[PDB]
């Protein structure tokens, strides 16, 4: 309809404008409308919301990185300005995941059908990495809590596309990375990671001449993404 | 992060349309003159701010005839032996044309005895002339076609004979090897050489009038040429065929079981054995002397001794899955390509990097003329001409 | 009802009734329809040919042959239609085209049903429609009845989608081809041939003036091959000889040149214009507007492909066929229709060229476009694929239509001064040919020199040849010679040539001298060799001319006799002379004849070609001669013989001014090595630069060269490369090189295997020595605690030393602090050579923290090949950032990363480093480094940047590689 | 007034336009063609230029007509030239 | 705890990359306190600048995609391309504002006759946010503000030719910023060139002086000089 159409439009021009809190906000109002989303809207909101994240992703890393020198170091007042500036930025990230998993859950994994897959794979992909991402940000039971539902959804993910893709897909390359990545790095299982790299690249390297020529460039980006995580765990 | 899009094809080098030829210079000056005869009836402000975070015509020599340029070679610091100089190695490679094939290609070959290029596709099979002096060039000489003989068939590999009189072409769901005649007044398939349930995948010739491939599920068929009747079957494990390599009597094997078998035409028997740690995605076999060149899906360039077969011995390690591999006519550098945008050289006694071209995307196929003059590259759709500067 | 048929078409072939006859090509014709080779069976042909031979002529010849019997047999039909007259715009079906083609034998249902199984298309001059083809995966009609514009139903019949099985014949030109040849499946190609080669020179000859030289104008006509192969159209021949009658008749009146086939092809056009106006005057108010509508529409048609013209194509030109007969006096439109459309057409391409060329020349006299009511829906933004094969002649006739005496006639028809804008866009262009970065290309050189001889003018031709300078000429036909014989007068700025003629004179034979119309051989002379001599003549009389090289010739004994009479003019001025890979081994005593007559000659590289005693003995005299003046020797690869070394020894010890000799690359025997020595000890001997690279040199012909060379001291450079030298050998150059009154500046000793003793020898006469200046020490087994003993003795103030050439050395990253430490402490050295040590990124951050202090006077250094990544980037940026004394630098050979190339430029942008010389190839980053690269040569416009970085010669480094 | 020829596909359109001419003995000339095509193809492929003779001239000569790049010219050149040197020694 | 931890919480911000907590930062600063250190005024130049320069750059190009769909005149996307642009100026404009209310309420006031680089960096700062508000204004209001700009620019520039060397990196700095007003804002052919010319060789006679201390700033500055100089004399 015509909302949605000019929702769209915002938000690509403000991703021309590299205003990606808009473009979020605009995609979050497209998929309030309980209608279900096309390849380039799910692309957008992928998109908005991956560098949102990021962003706070990457201040977090190094305001944690100068804590630990500086708790090292023992000013008491300085520990408090620091511990107090990261505990803000871990409530931004926090709210940030927090809404796009309940925009996941409460729209947009549920409309899908059952003759869809490739739907359900990406959504369940992407619910696994918004809880990795509130993982790696966690303690206590919470962080336990974050990571089984993480790999409830990582697990569904994965089951649902051995059954029904092609080794080279796109989609089941990026689920089979994004796993290998929970389990070096969440769960600290470096043989698991090791194995599952291995495999999924040698069944996509089996395939590789068939597969399709507009595909060809993604799923070769994330073959060679792959091997690498592979090459460094290794050394 | 080395998760999701973790800094993967964030750059891209833009391709010039390389316009540099005096011809086509004072041809489009003439050309304005009409348009401008028709028609009647930068840098912003570069203040204080950084730059170097990323975010008098010169005309190129033509390629004469189609076969040389006609430059004067590079200066070195010291003189050369008689013996010294019989072998030389490359400085730079040098764009002078793009064929525009319309699909994605698969292979490429020379034969600059007769100034051609044959572009192979998964559709059909495209002839090119190197004496067409255009910057870029979009009409083949010919355009073979396979699709109308069947339903629905696919084209993977074509080779070309050593003297350039012979065609071959396989695929998956031709029922068998066609072969074209290049020496006639007319270009026209000759024979068969059947194959009925195979895909091919990989094809040799033998100087003694004798064709063969390696197919899908591990069989090597060896053919007559001249009465086209099979005369050896071998067998080996699925998807082990994918290289095939012929030496005086043996034929070298390479898969994706990392396993390199001897095979000896006599007792048709596999005569050695030996373990790799990744699967072996190219093989070639130097000129010249007893090396045999391969290269690993991991990155790894392996030199083994064809002769002696004591033991192998890595000498470079590429960044990126290799994907072909091919010797110098004197057996004094290879040439590199795979997934990461380059084209890279190597020299032979130790492997050390020479230099590298940027490309595209990701290169699965190029060759080499005889006389080691030109080098042909095809990427994405696009197969590039490069001058080889000595 | 086939015999109404074939009645019927008999009937409208009625155009000739005398060429219907059986010959040898028809049988050619008829017998390789049969299926070639073993067996393949052709289903395609295609005829070529030029613009104007008997193709239309052949069709339609086959086509009535076939309705008479003694023709193709086992055929139904050879239905033929003539592609000219319709427009490949109309819906008309197959079936419907034929009908309507067919006057009165509809026989629908009966023809459709009774023969679908052989035919015989005959397409005739398919060779335009190039333009129009879509070639855009158009529809492939399977059957007839397909209502579809005729081209898509032409389209589909080539690629064997209409009515597959059935036979065809095409006929086009060779430059259709370009978009058809990749449309059919398996064709044969016949290609068929003009006039001859005899009948056309013994035409030409018919109409000769006969009154002067006619012999010259004769041969520039029938040796010119785009003049003589064009001419193989009957037309184009008659057109030539009436303007050859028509020049005979006009004495004196016509002054236009009679050749080039512009100066012979406007007489025509100009003279056959009107019969009044006896007087000059101007043509009319509105014959003008005719005469500019034509050749614009001509020119039209070149640029897009086309040759056919309707009334569309006029009406829009203001133009009338009525109104161009009455301008001209011939049909310059001819009209080929039989109904409604007319589709004029031009007589032969080449009026077509002739005025589109023309058109050039006179559009900007008056405002045109006023007179004309162009749409076209906005021009269609025009596109084009007509790359360069047809536009040739369009270009020849634009280059030509520059001579004088037609900008005159112009001027005079139109009462108008004609000064066009085009005249200095090709001076432009052959300027931008003249000056290029890494030389000239021979074949644009020839290409621009066909063209400038094209119009025969002397201001045009001076003005457009004037900043050459240097010259590579490749000669291959007599037009070559003639053209560059007649453009190198003009070129006053030339000062190198070089010039390769691979096949032409290498053979003596008056055997194929042209015996079909030889003139009478008394007063005559060969071609080839008079074209030779005046080509001789107009090097020898250059003045500013000092280099000749003579490439790859093969030279033949007549030939190197006329080029070295023709050197031994007075006014020549020719100082170097390489003879390197020819062949002049016919033509040595001329050479040796030569070599005392001319007194400006001062050099002579004679490599590559082998000796006698009796040549050397000649050259010796030659040498010895008061007259001679040739001060450098080079005699590398030549198979000297001992009795060589006693006349070279001789002419050493004689009055000469040789001053440079060199005996490279071939074995100097023991025997003869006592002759040498007792020729170098004398006092007598005044030789300064001696090279004895690449030679049998053993440890006992060191010693006595050395022992021998102690007395000497007159020779300055020294270059023993490529030779087996020992301890004691370097021990008795150190001990020569002690004593004073030496006077050796150059030592190269490039692939001695030297011994860490001999280093300690070197190292101790380098620490106090004068007169040395440059050493060259690659390629040899020097290692780390050499390299300590070398600074060591470098860093004492009473060292002299200049450049010190380490290129592949086993270095290091062990000596790199004490190479820094050498390289501030310094004060004399300035090239320092570090070409493949594995100094690693270790080693070059080390050596960066003396190269930055800029206290030194070091500008050369050469870091390539070095194993350097992209983690020594902030340290050579930071190096290279504040230094200004440095001027070169080398870098290739290495692997840098975007990132580290960025930092690189970041520092060369900086103000304060003055580097002139870069040694990178910039294609081998990605886009972002060569944009900044390009940035950096754009702020300074001084700063080469290329990969040849050996190339950059400053002081005299490569003496002994010449 | 019009002779007909056979171009192979594998020869380009490019080099029909630059031909050398040369005239010899037709007495020659008879004998070096011969009557067949087998070895006039296999030398043509074999120099990678294409060769004419023809005998309507004056009554006793050969008009030969050699084309493709100059070095396969001179390769055709050399080899009538010295094959009919032996020939008449 | 007040201005110091404020201090440390902006070198924070400026390591995390969250400049709009810098600029908050630093606005409580000089808010509280009137005198102002070197070290406390360079982060409160960078801090603006970026987020200056954020705003300007999408700006930009949301103008340059308005501007190539003018063409087409569709009477429901100009509209919401319009309202967007509208929305960029307005933020724009409150950031300057809020700039150059700091800049005349506390930064001016306080410098004392003594005070030289101080005067001005901050007319040098005053004049070039007056011209970032100029580059958007049209009319009237863009003639004020341009005025205002040369008034500031002016004043500074006299201070720095009569008192400082010419290889201070802050008069170099001033010298380059004039220059380009001149070209962009009104018109320079010629005045802007000329000023570039001397300004560049004033700097190149006497090198030495600027010694080691700031020769990393001080060739930068002249680096982009000489580009800005060779581009306008292409030009």
């Amino acid at each position: 309809m015509v909302d949605r159409e000019q929702l769209v439009q915002k938000a690509r021009l403000a991703e021309q404008a590299e205003r990606y809190d808009d473009m979020a906000a605009a995609m979050k109002n497209v998929t309030e409308l309980n209608e279900p989303l096309s390849n380039e809207e799910r692309n957008l909101l992928s998109v908005a919301y991956k560098n949102v994240v990021g962003a706070r992703r990457s201040s977090w890393r190094v305001i944690s990185s100068i804590e630990q020198k500086t708790s090292a170091d023992g000013n008491e007042k300085k520990i408090e300005m620091v511990r107090a500036y990261r505990e803000k930025i871990e409530k931004e990230l926090e709210a940030v995941c927090q809404d796009v998993l309940s925009l996941l859950d409460n729209y947009l994994i549920k409309n899908c059908s059952e003759t869809q897959y490739e739907s359900k794979v990406f959504y369940l992909k992407m619910k696994g990495d918004y809880y990795r991402y509130l993982a790696e940000v966690a303690t206590g039971e919470k962080r336990a809590t974050v990571v089984e539902s993480s790999e409830k959804a990582y697990s569904e993910a994965h089951e649902i596309s051995k059954e029904h893709m092609q080794p080279t897909h796109p989609i089941r390359l990026g689920l089979a990375l994004n796993y290998s990545v929970f389990y070096y790095e969440i769960q600290n299982a470096p043989e698991q990671a090791c194995h599952l790299a291995k495999t999924a690249f040698d069944d996509a390297i089996a395939e590789l001449d068939t597969l399709n020529e507009d595909s060809y460039k993604d799923s070769t980006l994330i073959m060679q993404l792959l091997r690498d995580n592979l090459t460094l765990w290794t050394s | 992060f080395l998760s999701e899009s973790d800094e993967l094809q964030d750059p891209q080098p833009v391709w010039d349309a390389e316009p540099q030829f005096c011809q086509g210079f004072l041809i489009q000056g003439l050309w304005e003159l009409f348009m401008d005869s028709r028609q009647k009836n930068p840098r912003h402000r570069n203040s204080l701010s950084d730059s170097a975070d990323p975010f008098a015509d010169k005309f190129l020599k033509p390629l004469s005839w189609g076969s040389e340029v006609l430059e004067s070679s590079c200066n070195q610091p010291s003189t050369a032996l008689w013996q010294l100089e019989r072998f030389t190695v490359p400085q730079a490679l040098q764009k002078v044309r793009v064929l525009k094939h319309q699909e994605l290609l698969l292979v490429v070959a020379v034969s600059s005895f007769t100034r051609h290029v044959f572009t192979c596709s998964q559709s059909g099979i495209k002839v090119w002339n190197l004496v067409n002096q255009v910057a870029e060039d979009r009409d083949p000489e010919s355009h073979l076609k396979c699709s109308v003989q069947d339903n629905k068939v696919y084209l993977r590999t074509c080779l070309l004979s050593s003297n350039s009189r012979t065609l071959f072409a396989g695929g998956y769901n031709l029922p068998g090897v066609i072969v074209w005649d290049l020496a006639a007044p007319s270009l026209y398939e000759k024979c068969q050489l059947p194959c009925e349930g195979l895909s091919c995948q990989a094809l040799a010739n033998t100087k003694e009038n004798m064709a063969l491939a390696g197919f899908t599920d591990g069989t090597v068929r060896i053919w007559d040429l001249r009465t086209q009747e099979i005369v050896r079957n071998l067998k080996g494990p699925t998807n082990s065929a994918r290289n095939l390599v012929v030496k005086d009597d043996n034929i070298w094997t390479g898969g994706l079981d990392a396993c390199l078998r001897c095979w000896d035409l006599r007792m048709a028997k596999v005569s050695l054995e030996h373990l790799f740690q990744s699967q072996i995605m190219s093989l070639a076999h130097s000129p010249t002397e007893d090396w045999l060149l391969l290269g690993l899906a991991n990155g790894q360039h392996c030199l083994f001794n064809s002769r002696k077969r004591d033991q192998v011995l890595t000498v470079d390690t590429k960044d990126n899955t290799i994907l072909g591999l091919k010797f110098s006519p004197n057996g004094k550098w290879w040439a590199s390509v795979g997934m990461g945008n380059f084209i890279t050289v190597h020299s032979m006694p130790t492997g050390a990097k020479l230099f590298q071209v940027p490309e595209v995307g990701p290169v699965r196929c190029f060759d080499m003329t005889e006389n080691g003059r030109l080098i042909i590259t095809g990427s994405r759709d696009c197969a590039s001409v490069y001058h080889i500067k000595y | 009802d086939l015999q109404d048929y074939k009645a019927h078409v008999i009937a409208k072939f009625d155009t000739s009734v005398d060429l219907h006859y059986d010959s040898p090509e028809m049988k050619l014709l008829s017998d390789a329809f049969k299926p070639y080779q073993k067996t393949f069976q052709p289903h395609t042909i295609i005829l070529h040919g030029r613009p104007g031979v008997g193709k239309s002529a052949l069709a339609r010849s086959i086509v009535l042959g076939w309705a008479q019997g003694k023709l193709f047999q086992k055929m139904s039909f050879v239905i033929f239609f003539s592609v000219r007259e319709i427009k490949w715009t109309e819906k008309s079906s197959l079936a419907q085209l034929i009908a309507k083609e067919c006057p009165d034998s509809w026989d629908l249902v009966t023809k459709i049903m009774s023969q679908p199984e052989r035919l015989l298309f005959v397409i005739d001059g398919l060779d335009d429609m190039d333009s129009v083809l879509q070639h855009d995966d158009m529809t492939l009609s399977r059957d007839w009845k397909d209502e579809q514009p005729i081209y898509i139903l032409m389209y589909s019949l080539l690629r064997k989608a209409l009515l597959p099985q059935s036979f065809l014949i095409i006929t086009t030109r060779n430059t259709g081809l370009e978009k058809l040849k990749s449309m059919v499946v398996s064709p044969l190609y016949i290609l068929v041939e003009g006039l001859s080669a005899s009948r056309r020179s013994q035409l030409v000859l018919e109409n000769i003036s006969n009154e002067s030289d006619r012999i010259q104008v004769f041969h520039s006509l029938i040796e010119n091959h785009q003049l003589f192969d064009q001419c193989q159209a009957p037309s184009v021949c008659s057109l030539v000889c009436e303007a050859l009658q028509l020049q005979k008749k006009l004495g004196k009146r016509c002054t236009l040149p009679c050749q080039t086939l512009t100066g012979l092809y406007a007489t025509l056009v100009f003279h056959q214009l009107t019969l009044k106006r006896p007087s000059q005057s101007a043509l009319s108010q509105e014959e003008q507007i005719t005469l500019v509508g034509l050749c614009m529409m001509a020119a039209e048609g070149v640029w897009t492909m086309r040759s056919v013209f309707y009334d569309d194509d006029l009406k829009n030109y203001s133009l009338k066929e009525s109104e161009i007969l009455a301008l001209f006096h011939m049909n310059i439109l001819l009209q080929v229709g039989h109904n409604s459309e007319q589709c004029y057409v031009f007589s032969h391409l080449s009026l077509q060229d002739f005025f589109a060329a023309l058109y050039y020349v006179l559009e900007g006299l008056e405002e045109w476009n006023q007179h004309f009511c162009f749409i076209e829906n906005q021009r269609s933004m025009e596109v084009k694929r007509t790359d360069d094969t047809r536009l040739l002649g369009m270009k020849r006739f634009l280059f030509g239509l520059m001579n004088k005496d037609i900008l005159k006639t112009l001027e005079v028809l139109f009462e108008y001064p004609v000064i066009p804008t085009v005249e200095q866009k090709l001076q432009h262009w052959v300027s931008l040919i003249a000056q290029q970065v890494n030389g000239t290309s021979p074949m644009d050189t020839l290409d621009a020199f066909y063209c400038l001889f094209e119009s025969q003018d002397e201001e045009f031709v001076g003005g457009a040849l004037k900043r050459f300078q240097e010259v590579w000429l490749l000669i291959n036909q007599k037009m070559d010679l003639k053209v560059s014989s007649y453009c190198l007068k003009h070129c006053q700025n030339l000062k190198a040539i070089r010039v390769d003629i691979r096949d032409l004179l290498s053979v003596d034979n008056t055997l194929e001298l042209c015996p079909v119309v030889t003139v009478q051989e008394t007063q005559c002379k060969p071609l080839l060799m008079e074209w030779w001599g005046n080509f001789c003549s107009v090097l020898g009389s250059l003045r500013n001319l000092k280099e000749l090289d003579l490439g790859d010739s093969i030279l033949s004994q007549r030939a190197m006799k006329i080029l070295c009479l023709e050197l031994r003019n007075q006014s020549c001025r020719i100082q170097k002379l390489t003879f390197k890979s020819a062949e002049v081994v016919s033509g040595l005593k001329h050479l040796w004849k030569l070599l005392f007559s001319n007194q400006n000659l001062k050099y002579l590289n004679l490599g590559n070609t082998p000796m006698k005693d009796d040549d050397m003995k000649l050259a010796c005299e030659a040498l010895k001669h008061p007259k001679c003046s040739v001060e450098t020797l080079r005699l590398d690869s030549c198979e000297l013989t001992i009795i060589g070394y006693e006349m070279i020894s001789t002419l050493l010890i004689s009055t000469t001014r040789l001053k440079c000799l060199s005996l490279a690359k071939n074995r100097v025997g023991v025997k003869s090595m006592i002759s040498l020595g007792n020729a170098l000890s004398s006092s007598m001997c005044l030789l300064q630069k001696l090279i004895l690279d690449n030679c049998g040199l053993t440890p006992a012909s060191c010693h006595l060269l050395v022992s021998a060379l102690f007395s000497n001291q007159n020779l300055t450079h020294l270059c023993l490369s490529n030779n087996s030298l020992g301890t004691e050998g370097v021990q008795q150059l150190c001990q020569f090189l002690r004593n004073p009154e030496c006077a050796l500046q150059r030592l190269i000793l490039n692939h001695c295997n030297i011994v860490d003793d001999a280093y300690g020898f070197l190292a101790m006469r380098l620490a106090n020595n004068t007169k040395l200046t440059h050493l060259s020490l690659t390629m040899n087994p020097v290692g780390d605690g050499a390299m300590k003993l070398l600074c060591e003795a470098l860093k004492e103030p009473t060292c002299y030393l200049q450049e010190l050439e380490l290129v592949d050395c086993q270095l290091t990253q062990n000596c790199c602090e004490d190479l820094a430490c050498m390289i501030t402490t310094t004060k004399h050295l300035k090239s320092l050579d570090l070409g493949n040590n594995a100094l690693g990124d270790k080693g070059v951050i080390t050596l960066c923290e003396g190269l930055k202090q800029s206290s030194s006077s070091l500008r050369r250094l050469g870091l390539g090949a070095c194993k350097l990544t992209s983690n020594c980037c902030e340290a050579l940026s930071l190096a290279i950032s504040c230094n200004p004394h440095l001027n070169s630098l080398n870098l290739v050979k290495n692997d840098f990363s975007t990132s580290g190339m960025l930092k690189l430029c970041s520092a060369f942008q900086c103000p304060v480093s003055n580097l002139g010389i870069i040694g990178l190839w910039k294609q081998e980053y990605y886009a972002r480094v060569r944009r900044q690269l390009e940035e950096v040569e754009f702020v300074k416009p001084h700063v080469v940047i290329d990969g040849d970085w050996y190339a950059s010669d400053e002081d005299d480094r490569n003496w002994w590689k010449n | 007034s019009l002779r007909l020829r056979t171009r192979p596909w594998w020869f380009p359109i490019q080099e029909v336009s630059n031909p050398l001419v040369l005239y010899m003995e037709a007495w020659v000339a008879e004998r070096v063609i011969g009557t067949d095509q087998a070895e006039i193809s296999e030398i043509e492929w074999m120099c990678q230029a294409l060769l004419t003779v023809d005998s309507v001239n004056s009554g006793n000569l050969a008009e030969i007509t050699i084309f493709g790049q100059p070095s396969a010219q001179t390769r055709m050149k050399n080899i009538l030239l010295n094959m009919a040197a032996w020939h008449k020694e």
